């Protein structure tokens, strides 16, 4: 199963919220991995948000499919008929979901299987606070290492091969970085309270752009990467996890009632939220299409990823809690 | 052959009890799961966990032979008393040595000897990882094992077997993905196999069998039990047994799912793995290999159990 | 059998009660206690050589010295002078801690004079000496009035040897209360057997001896057995309502205690050593069912109070003896296990299948579901024989036979070196007739045993159930009709609808869980039960002891919530209108939702009667009592297929009910969400017993009796661990039963909690909130007594688990969370508790800490209870956690404080208690090294060790980020 996978860039525009498990001081701890500790999104909530906007955009009808729009209203009737009419007040009723979603996205709540199944969302750029270069993107080595892992399953041809030479040692208090977070005259840099001298080298952050543009486009999210390349910075793996740790946005709420026009008793808590300009990557594992009389359009593995690829390229959706708040809302750029 | 499958993400493995109950936990990686896996991709030998850390190695279940201190324990009988107990040659009572034990230190265990560097912690392998708030009372939290940046699953199949080399196919409880690849059978099993002539004399002459259990059995015949049938030790070539001296730990109690019959399969007890027996057998062990199947279930990677001298 | 139990009766009074008193003519007095029962001279001798062996080991080989004078420290203080060297007035020591105590109204009451010590022929001892003739001739008067009327009362010698067994001593200490005083009596029933080395009392000695006694009679070889029901905590976490909780617990007691009765009654009561029969309510309960003892309900016999464990030894002639007692106990549990399931079967699953079909479907698997249940426990019966070293040369040959023997065990070093050690300071008396004897290592054969278990247990036999869907609850074993998944739907829903008060119609449950839902219904008609009365307690789910808070109007919501149901009157008048408007809509509330049922016509009428009494209190919540649809599944009933949750126009009464329960929150406060479960256990009971933790044998003899014997016995003693005997190890289980049931319930019904098990050490409640934590400490305080009154106590260390826990959680999900707690409180050292808040949204906290610092927690709670200091000084002190350092700790520190206290003397004692609490923490280093929490439990020169460790930063930034969650929780706790 699983013939074809692509990957899903995400770009947060304002601070999310994803999910809740220790909380030793955030009263909803953000949704964090177990090993390391990285920031992360379930694999449940970024495929039942993604399938939410999927069914929402069957809803409107505007999944145009090889340049031509997707009616699914008469699609329905043409793969199934009979009760297919009647299956449609199963859509008008909201106990069903239309096709399209239930033969990709997974079935309704009560035979079959998704067509993709949706991974977890790795990080790969942490926004710090820096001295000089305000903030910076900082990554650490098995950061790239899970990236080369993840991506040796897409791309190949020859970035795959060039992606290979990222390999590097970094101690804990040293850094590789560009010439905007740098301080001038001495040569160290300081980000969240933490000096790190720089490494001399100029190929592993010119590696990394350039498998970035590659296969992200030279508009990094509405952004020129070059910009970005003078703000990337490796640090050490113990100074990445403390970084990604303890660098999140701690926010105390409150509620306050009219009547008096203070804070409500055992009203205040602390909600920690992921940084705004944190670049993160999925997996979407796309297997054969579940035989149910499919049409020609997307017969083949081949026809539902570009379909994926095309309808969720550039695209803005919330993740996570907070909706209400603006908060969790995310441009995804597929990976072309 | 050995299918190497490296998870991209957590894996879920479900426990017996259901899950309107929210909460729910894990388990270790069982055969008839990971046999469903390689059947979608014959009889499956086991399986193992890998790191790839410089080095590529595998590694068992530790045995519970093994103690904290990496001192192993025998099975001595008094007559006087006329009772066997299992000592450790540093204390009469001791815990199970939890962690993982590799195939290069395995070789050398089965001969009665373990280094320090042989031997890996649990934590150092994989995680439990817990996720609350999943999906006003529908959220459920449920654990998941997280595996390490360089660690695996290793699934031991024999060569007679052929199918697609590399891939990414889905394993696991919820809809997870691994990335599998087909590897060549590494040094290790050909140093256990070229050892296996050593060891097997030393088993012999000594007359003294150690069974290992690296994967859960169902040795039950009528019901399910824990205990060791002469039957089957006589299969192998032993004359004659003296005594049997069993060390596991609590049953695992499994079931499933059959599609087939759109019925749950019965409820099945089996030896956990890591559990080592003690025969004093009379004669020779005429096995040509340093791994048997026991029990029933054998095909999925049930009973996989290697030999050992003492 | 006769002959038998008269025997056994003659071996338990081989020695008057005040043996002590005087040691010339005790035997005489052992005589006429027992009157026309007294034993012949060679029974006399068997008796002796079974007291004189065994017993107490290092008693009898130590009252042997012959320096110069064989000593005596007795009450007679008259003796011969010329070889006696008498001591001084008899003492007791504590059996663990060495704690010595004196019996001050015993010596009051006894003639007091001014020469220590009298001559055979002393002058002016005429009076004295008639004055103490006189009082002992006063206690043999009313011990044998006793005797005789314990005699009189009973016929049957079996029946008349337990219950003296059971009673004699209560009976004997009321007589002498009511004669002498009730001091002196409670002080001479604490006699020291042995007054040379009084580790153990008088009553002990006497059951270890009869034990002894019947175990080698007839040439009966003696045996060591233990006998083990496993696993427990798997069957106890499987549950739903606090009511399973307890139904489970109460199960595996019940069982236990019925293998327990049944060695009892084929042997003896005394056979048994762990548990200390003499004195639990199920040993009474016992009693009155063979209609031995009316039995009192001084005791509530409501809680679990018997381990799942039980030690015993008999005497057997064969391994074939062995055997068939291992089937008898089998048979009797299984046979009690059979009568329960059946009564299930014929009671409930046939109550509502009596004319369907599905009955008659479903029994063809009524074989498999008895196979299931009876096999779901794994019975371990692991025996050592007790092994007969010969000693038939010299006290030197003997000696060295029995340590070649044990050379020739071939052990580890250590443990052989301890015995060695042992039995030299055992050789090392100056007698010829010391002989080492074959109990002498007793302990070691204990050890063997407990090792046995722990690899006999590990075996297992479980039947091969058939296919179909599992059981909701347990989630491991096959619903009962499982054949068809639509059948048995059906078949639980029609059990529903005949059993509405407990079981849910979706919950298909197996044998297991089925048993343990109705159990209680069950006991009340069972044995030991029906005739005892009251023993299922009027709580069912966690709501109930959450909502057991006392307030600070000195009311508990618990009370009120009965008093709904009018079975206990509210004393307070001032809400007494509001009570009554509430009691009036739930009436209403009851009777329409009554006349709807019965509209429907689907539940007997009597179980909707009986609801008005018995409706949940979950429907209390107002958050539950969003809609007619939450109150039906809140009630129990599923309104999906009933079909009432359309009826729109029952939101009045809804609304103002509400509006009813908040006005009486006004003044009242919310029913509380939190609830505490606490689980101790006891701090290496089996190095305890292996005499590691043991002290030396100096602290176990008279303390004035190693200076006046030979310098290689001093020596010897001085620096030699002691070993338990049958006699120490009674003494031991005494202690711990005394702990367990005389003092646990006490102070669980003093904290308004409920205690569900309490077998020897470990302890189970479950407490509201602002209780838990009172009692911790002294639960804790109690175990590590010695001699509280006089009456002793195990004087051990203590490990425990708490987890502050909402009541909507899963039961086993919490229990598992306790559990775990536990377990780490032990890995992080010993005599510590592991405390963990599991708040509602998503907090999670912990706390590792030693008992003596928890209080110190709660001082700063008054700080923050009446806001003498900012409750926002401990989350500044969080953000200091990763950066705080030993040497400005206490100056900034006193920054703080100075900063958050409005007065001075606030913020001095804030640092104070800060300072002196956070010393004690246990941490989690990522090195595995424990010796800095065994530095910390102690209490030391702890801050010189961290100043010598390498370390100290990261130790103490830890401990003070723990004390302050530790702070937080407890805080959190309180409001
Ligand atoms: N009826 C009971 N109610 C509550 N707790 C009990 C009851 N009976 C025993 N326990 C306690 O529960 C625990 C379960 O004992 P158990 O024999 O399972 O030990 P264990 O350490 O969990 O492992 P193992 O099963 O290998 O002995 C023990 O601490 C025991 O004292
Ligand atoms: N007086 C006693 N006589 C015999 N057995 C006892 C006695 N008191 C307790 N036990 C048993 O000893 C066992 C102690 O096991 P447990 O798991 O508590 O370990 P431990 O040696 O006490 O120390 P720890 O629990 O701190 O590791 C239990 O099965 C308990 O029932
Ligand atoms: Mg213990
Ligand atoms: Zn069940």
């Amino acid at each position: 199963m699983f013939e074809k996978a692509v990957v899903f860039g995400l770009y947060s525009i304002t601070p999310v919220h994803a999910g809740s498990a220790e909380l030793s001081v955030i009263a909803l701890p953000i949704q964090r991995e177990r090993h390391t500790g990285f920031p992360v999104i379930w694999g449940q909530s970024l495929k039942g948000v993604l399938r939410s906007r999927f069914r929402q955009l069957e809803l409107d009808e505007k999944i145009e499919v090889e340049s031509q729009k997707w009616k699914w209203k008469e699609k329905t009737k043409e793969v199934l008929k009979e009760k297919a009419d009647e299956f449609i007040k199963k859509v008008e009723e909201r106990k069903r979901d239309p096709l399209l979603t239930e033969i990709v996205f997974g079935p309704a709540t009560d035979e079959h299987a998704g067509a993709v199944s949706v991974g977890d969302a790795k990080i790969l750029l942490f926004p710090v606070r820096s001295a000089k270069g305000v903030f910076a993107f900082v990554t650490s080595p098995i950061v790239i290492q899970r990236l080369k892992e993840d991506f040796e399953l897409v791309s190949e041809i020859e970035l795959k091969q060039i992606l290979s030479r990222f390999k590097v040692e970094l101690s804990n208090n040293e850094t590789i970085a560009g010439n905007a977070l740098i301080l001038n005259g001495e040569n160290k840099v300081i980000l969240e309270d933490i000096v790190l001298k720089v490494k001399s080298d100029s190929n592993v952050i010119e590696n990394l752009v350039e498998v970035l543009k590659t296969l992200f486009g030279d508009n990094f999210f509405g952004k020129p990467i070059e910009s970005i390349k003078e703000r990337i910075a490796i640090v050490s793996d113990d100074v990445f996890k403390s970084f990604t740790r303890f660098s999140t946005e701690i926010v105390a709420r409150v509620r306050i009632d009219a009547e008096k026009g203070t804070v409500a008793r055992g009203g205040l808590w602390y909600e920690e939220f992921l940084p705004s300009d944190t670049l993160m990557y999925s997996l979407i594992a796309v297997g054969s299409p579940k035989k149910e009389n499919l049409p020609k359009e997307v017969d083949n593995t081949q026809k539902i990823v570009n379909v994926l690829k095309v309808t969720f390229n550039n695209a803005f959706l919330q993740i996570g809690g907070d909706e209400t708040v603006g908060k969790g809302f995310v441009k995804v750029r597929a990976g072309v | 052959m050995i299918l190497v499958m490296k998870p991209y993400d957590s894996l879920l493995f479900r426990e017996p009890r259901p899950f309107n109950n929210h909460v729910a936990r894990t388990i270790l990686p069982l055969p008839q799961t990971l046999a469903g896996a390689v059947r979608s991709a014959f009889e499956i030998l086991g399986h193992f966990f890998y790191r790839y850390d410089g080095k590529f190695e595998l590694l068992v279940e530790s045995p519970h032979d093994v103690t904290q201190n990496l001192g192993l324990v025998k099975p001595h009988r008094i007559d006087k008393l006329g009772i066997t107990i299992l000592m450790d040659s540093e204390g009469i009572k001791f815990r199970p040595f939890n962690g993982f034990l590799k195939f290069s230190g395995l070789i050398d265990y089965l001969q009665g000897r373990i280094a320090e560097d042989s031997v890996v912690e649990r934590q150092k392998i994989f995680k439990k990882e817990r996720r609350v708030g999943i999906a006003e009372e529908h959220f459920y939290q449920v654990e998941m094992l997280r595996f390490s940046d360089d660690c695996g699953i290793a699934v031991w199949v024999e060569d007679g077997v052929d199918f697609d080399d590399e891939g990414i196919l889905g394993v696991g409880g919820e809809r997870r993905f691994v990335k599998f690849e087909k590897r060549e059978e590494p040094e290790c099993i050909t140093n256990l196999r070229s050892k296996w002539k050593k060891i097997r004399d030393k088993i012999n002459e000594t007359g003294r069998l150690k069974i290992y259990l690296a994967t859960p059995a169902i040795l039950g015949a009528k019901g399910y039990s824990s205990k060791l049938d002469y039957d089957l030790l006589g299969d192998i070539g032993i004359e004659r047994v003296r005594s049997v001296n069993f060390i596991g730990g609590k049953p695992v109690i499994f079931s499933g799912w059959d599609f087939v019959t759109r019925k749950p399969k019965p409820t099945r007890y089996a030896v956990p793995a890591g559990s080592v027996y003690f025969v004093e057998f009379e004669g020779e062990v005429k096995l040509d290999m340093p791994y048997l199947k026991l029990g029933k279930l054998t095909k999925l990677g049930y009973g996989l159990c290697f030999m050992g001298v003492w | 059998d006769n002959e038998f139990w008269l025997n056994k009766i003659r071996a338990f009074f081989h020695d008057p009660p005040d043996k002590s008193f005087e040691l010339k003519t005790h035997e005489r007095r052992a005589s006429f206690i027992l009157g026309e029962l007294k034993p012949s001279k060679s029974l006399k001798r068997i008796i002796k050589n079974a007291d004189i062996q065994a017993s107490s080991l290092q008693r009898v080989d130590l009252e042997k010295s012959i320096h110069k004078k064989e000593l005596k420290s007795t009450f007679d203080r008259i003796h011969n002078t010329e070889k006696y060297e008498y001591i001084g007035q008899p003492i007791i020591r504590h059996p663990v801690t060495g704690e010595i105590k004196e019996y001050g109204t015993i010596l009051a009451n006894l003639p007091q004079t001014q020469r220590e010590v009298y001559d055979v022929d002393d002058e002016g001892k005429e009076d004295y000496e008639e004055q103490f003739q006189e009082i002992l001739s006063r206690i043999l008067k009313i011990e044998k009035k006793v005797f005789d009327d314990f005699k009189n009362r009973y016929s049957d010698p079996k029946d008349l040897y337990i219950s003296l067994w059971a009673f004699y001593a209560e009976k004997l200490k009321e007589a002498l209360e009511e004669e002498f005083s009730a001091s002196f009596a409670e002080e001479f029933v604490n006699l020291p057997a042995y007054t040379l080395s009084p580790d153990h009392t008088l009553f002990d000695h006497a059951d270890a001896t009869s034990a002894i006694f019947g175990a080698e009679i007839d040439g009966k070889k003696p045996v060591l057995v233990l006998f083990k029901i496993s696993p427990v905590q798997k069957f106890i976490a499987d549950a739903r309502k606090e009511k399973d909780l307890w139904a489970a617990s109460h199960m595996l007691s019940t069982l236990t205690f019925k293998a327990i009765s049944f060695i009892a009654d084929k042997f003896g009561p005394d056979v048994v050593i762990y548990p200390h029969l003499r004195g639990n309510p199920f040993f009474h309960a016992w009693l009155h069912s063979k209609k031995i003892w009316e039995f009192s309900d001084s005791h509530s016999l409501k809680i679990a109070s018997v381990p799942n464990k039980f030690l015993a030894l008999v005497g057997v002639s064969d391994e074939k003896e062995l055997n068939n007692l291992r089937e008898g106990i089998r048979n009797e549990i299984e046979s009690f296990l059979a009568d329960l399931f059946d009564k299930l079967w014929n009671e409930v699953i046939v109550g509502a299948l009596e004319h369907s079909d599905a009955l008659k479907h479903l029994g063809d698997k009524k074989e498999i579901h008895k196979e299931i249940l009876l096999k779901r426990f794994t019975l371990t019966l692991s025996s050592l024989k007790i092994h007969d070293v010969d000693v038939s040369g010299s006290k030197e040959e003997a000696y060295e036979k029995v340590k070649d023997f044990v050379r020739s065990l071939g052990l580890p070093n250590a443990i052989e070196s301890k015995y060695l050690q042992w039995l030299d300071m055992l050789g090392s008396v100056e007698a010829s007739n010391n002989r080492p004897t074959k109990y002498d290592l007793y302990s070691l054969y204990y050890e063997i045993l407990t090792v046995l278990n722990a690899i006999e247990s590990t075996h297992f036999d479980k039947p091969a159930e058939p296919a179909g869907y599992k059981c909701t609850l347990c989630g491991e074993h096959l619903a009962i009709g499982g054949e068809s998944r639509e059948m048995m739907e059906n078949v639980w829903g029609k059990i529903h609808k005949r059993w509405p008060s407990h079981l849910r119609s979706n919950e298909r449950l197996c044998a297991v869980c089925a048993v343990k839902r109705f159990y209680p219904k069950f006991i009340e008609t069972l044995d030991i039960f029906e005739g005892v009365g009251k023993v299922v307690p009027d709580i069912e789910s966690v709501s109930e002891v959450a909502m057991c808070r006392r307030t600070k109007h000195g009311i508990t919501w618990k009370e009120v919530y009965d008093y709904l149901r009018g079975l206990k009157n509210v004393d307070d008048e001032k809400l007494l209108g509001k009570l009554e408007n509430l009691k009036h809509s739930v009436q209403t509330l009851i009777n329409n939702v009554k006349s709807e049922l019965k509209s429907r016509k689907v539940y007997p009428e009597e179980f909707l009667e009986g609801l008005n009494r018995n409706f949940s209190n979950e429907i209390l919540y107002s958050e539950r009592l969003r809609d007619f649809n939450t109150l039906l599944d809140t009630l129990g009933f599923d309104a999906a297929k009933l079909g009432l949750d359309d009826v729109k126009n029952y939101e009045t009464m809804i609304s103002e009910l509400r509006e009813r329960l908040s006005e009486v929150y006004k003044m009242l406060g919310e029913p509380p969400k939190y609830y505490a479960i606490l689980m101790m256990d006891g701090d290496e009971m089996g190095k305890l017993l292996s005499g590691e933790k043991l002290k030396t044998a100096e602290h176990y003899l008279h303390s004035a009796i190693l200076e006046r014997v030979s310098d290689a016995l001093r020596v010897k003693a001085k620096t030699v661990r002691r070993l338990i005997t049958p006699a120490a190890h009674s003494s031991i289980s005494r202690a711990l039963k005394n702990f367990s049931v005389n003092h646990v319930p006490d102070v669980v019904r003093k904290g308004n909690g409920t205690l569900i098990y309490s077998g020897g050490d470990d302890v189970l409640v479950l407490l509201p909130v602002d209780t838990a934590f009172d009692v911790a400490t002294e639960l804790a305080m109690t175990f590590s007594t010695s001699w509280n009154g006089w009456e002793m106590l195990p004087g051990n260390k203590l490990s425990a688990g708490l987890l502050i826990v909402h009541y909507k959680h899963p039961l086993y999900d919490a229990l598992e969370k306790t559990r775990e707690l536990l377990q780490k409180a032990k890995k992080l050292g010993r005599n510590a508790i592991a405390v963990g808040l599991l708040k509602r949204s998503g907090s999670y906290y912990e706390s590792v800490v030693n008992f003596e610092t928890l209080e110190d927690a709660k001082a700063v709670a008054n700080l923050l209870v009446k806001e003498q200091v900012s409750p926002r000084i401990i989350y500044e002190l969080l953000n200091f956690a990763d950066v705080i350092s030993k040497e400005f700790l206490h100056q900034l520190v006193k920054y703080e404080a100075v900063r958050h206290s409005i007065d001075k003397n606030l913020a001095e004692e804030f640092q104070s208690v800060f300072a002196r609490g956070h010393q004690g923490v246990r941490v989690e280093l990522e090195g595995n090294d424990e010796e800095i929490n065994k530095y910390i439990s102690d209490g030391a020169n702890l801050e010189t060790f961290l100043d010598k460790y390498e370390k100290a930063v990261d130790v103490i930034r830890k401990q003070v980020r723990g004390f302050l969650n530790l702070v937080k929780i407890l805080y959190e706790s309180i409001r």
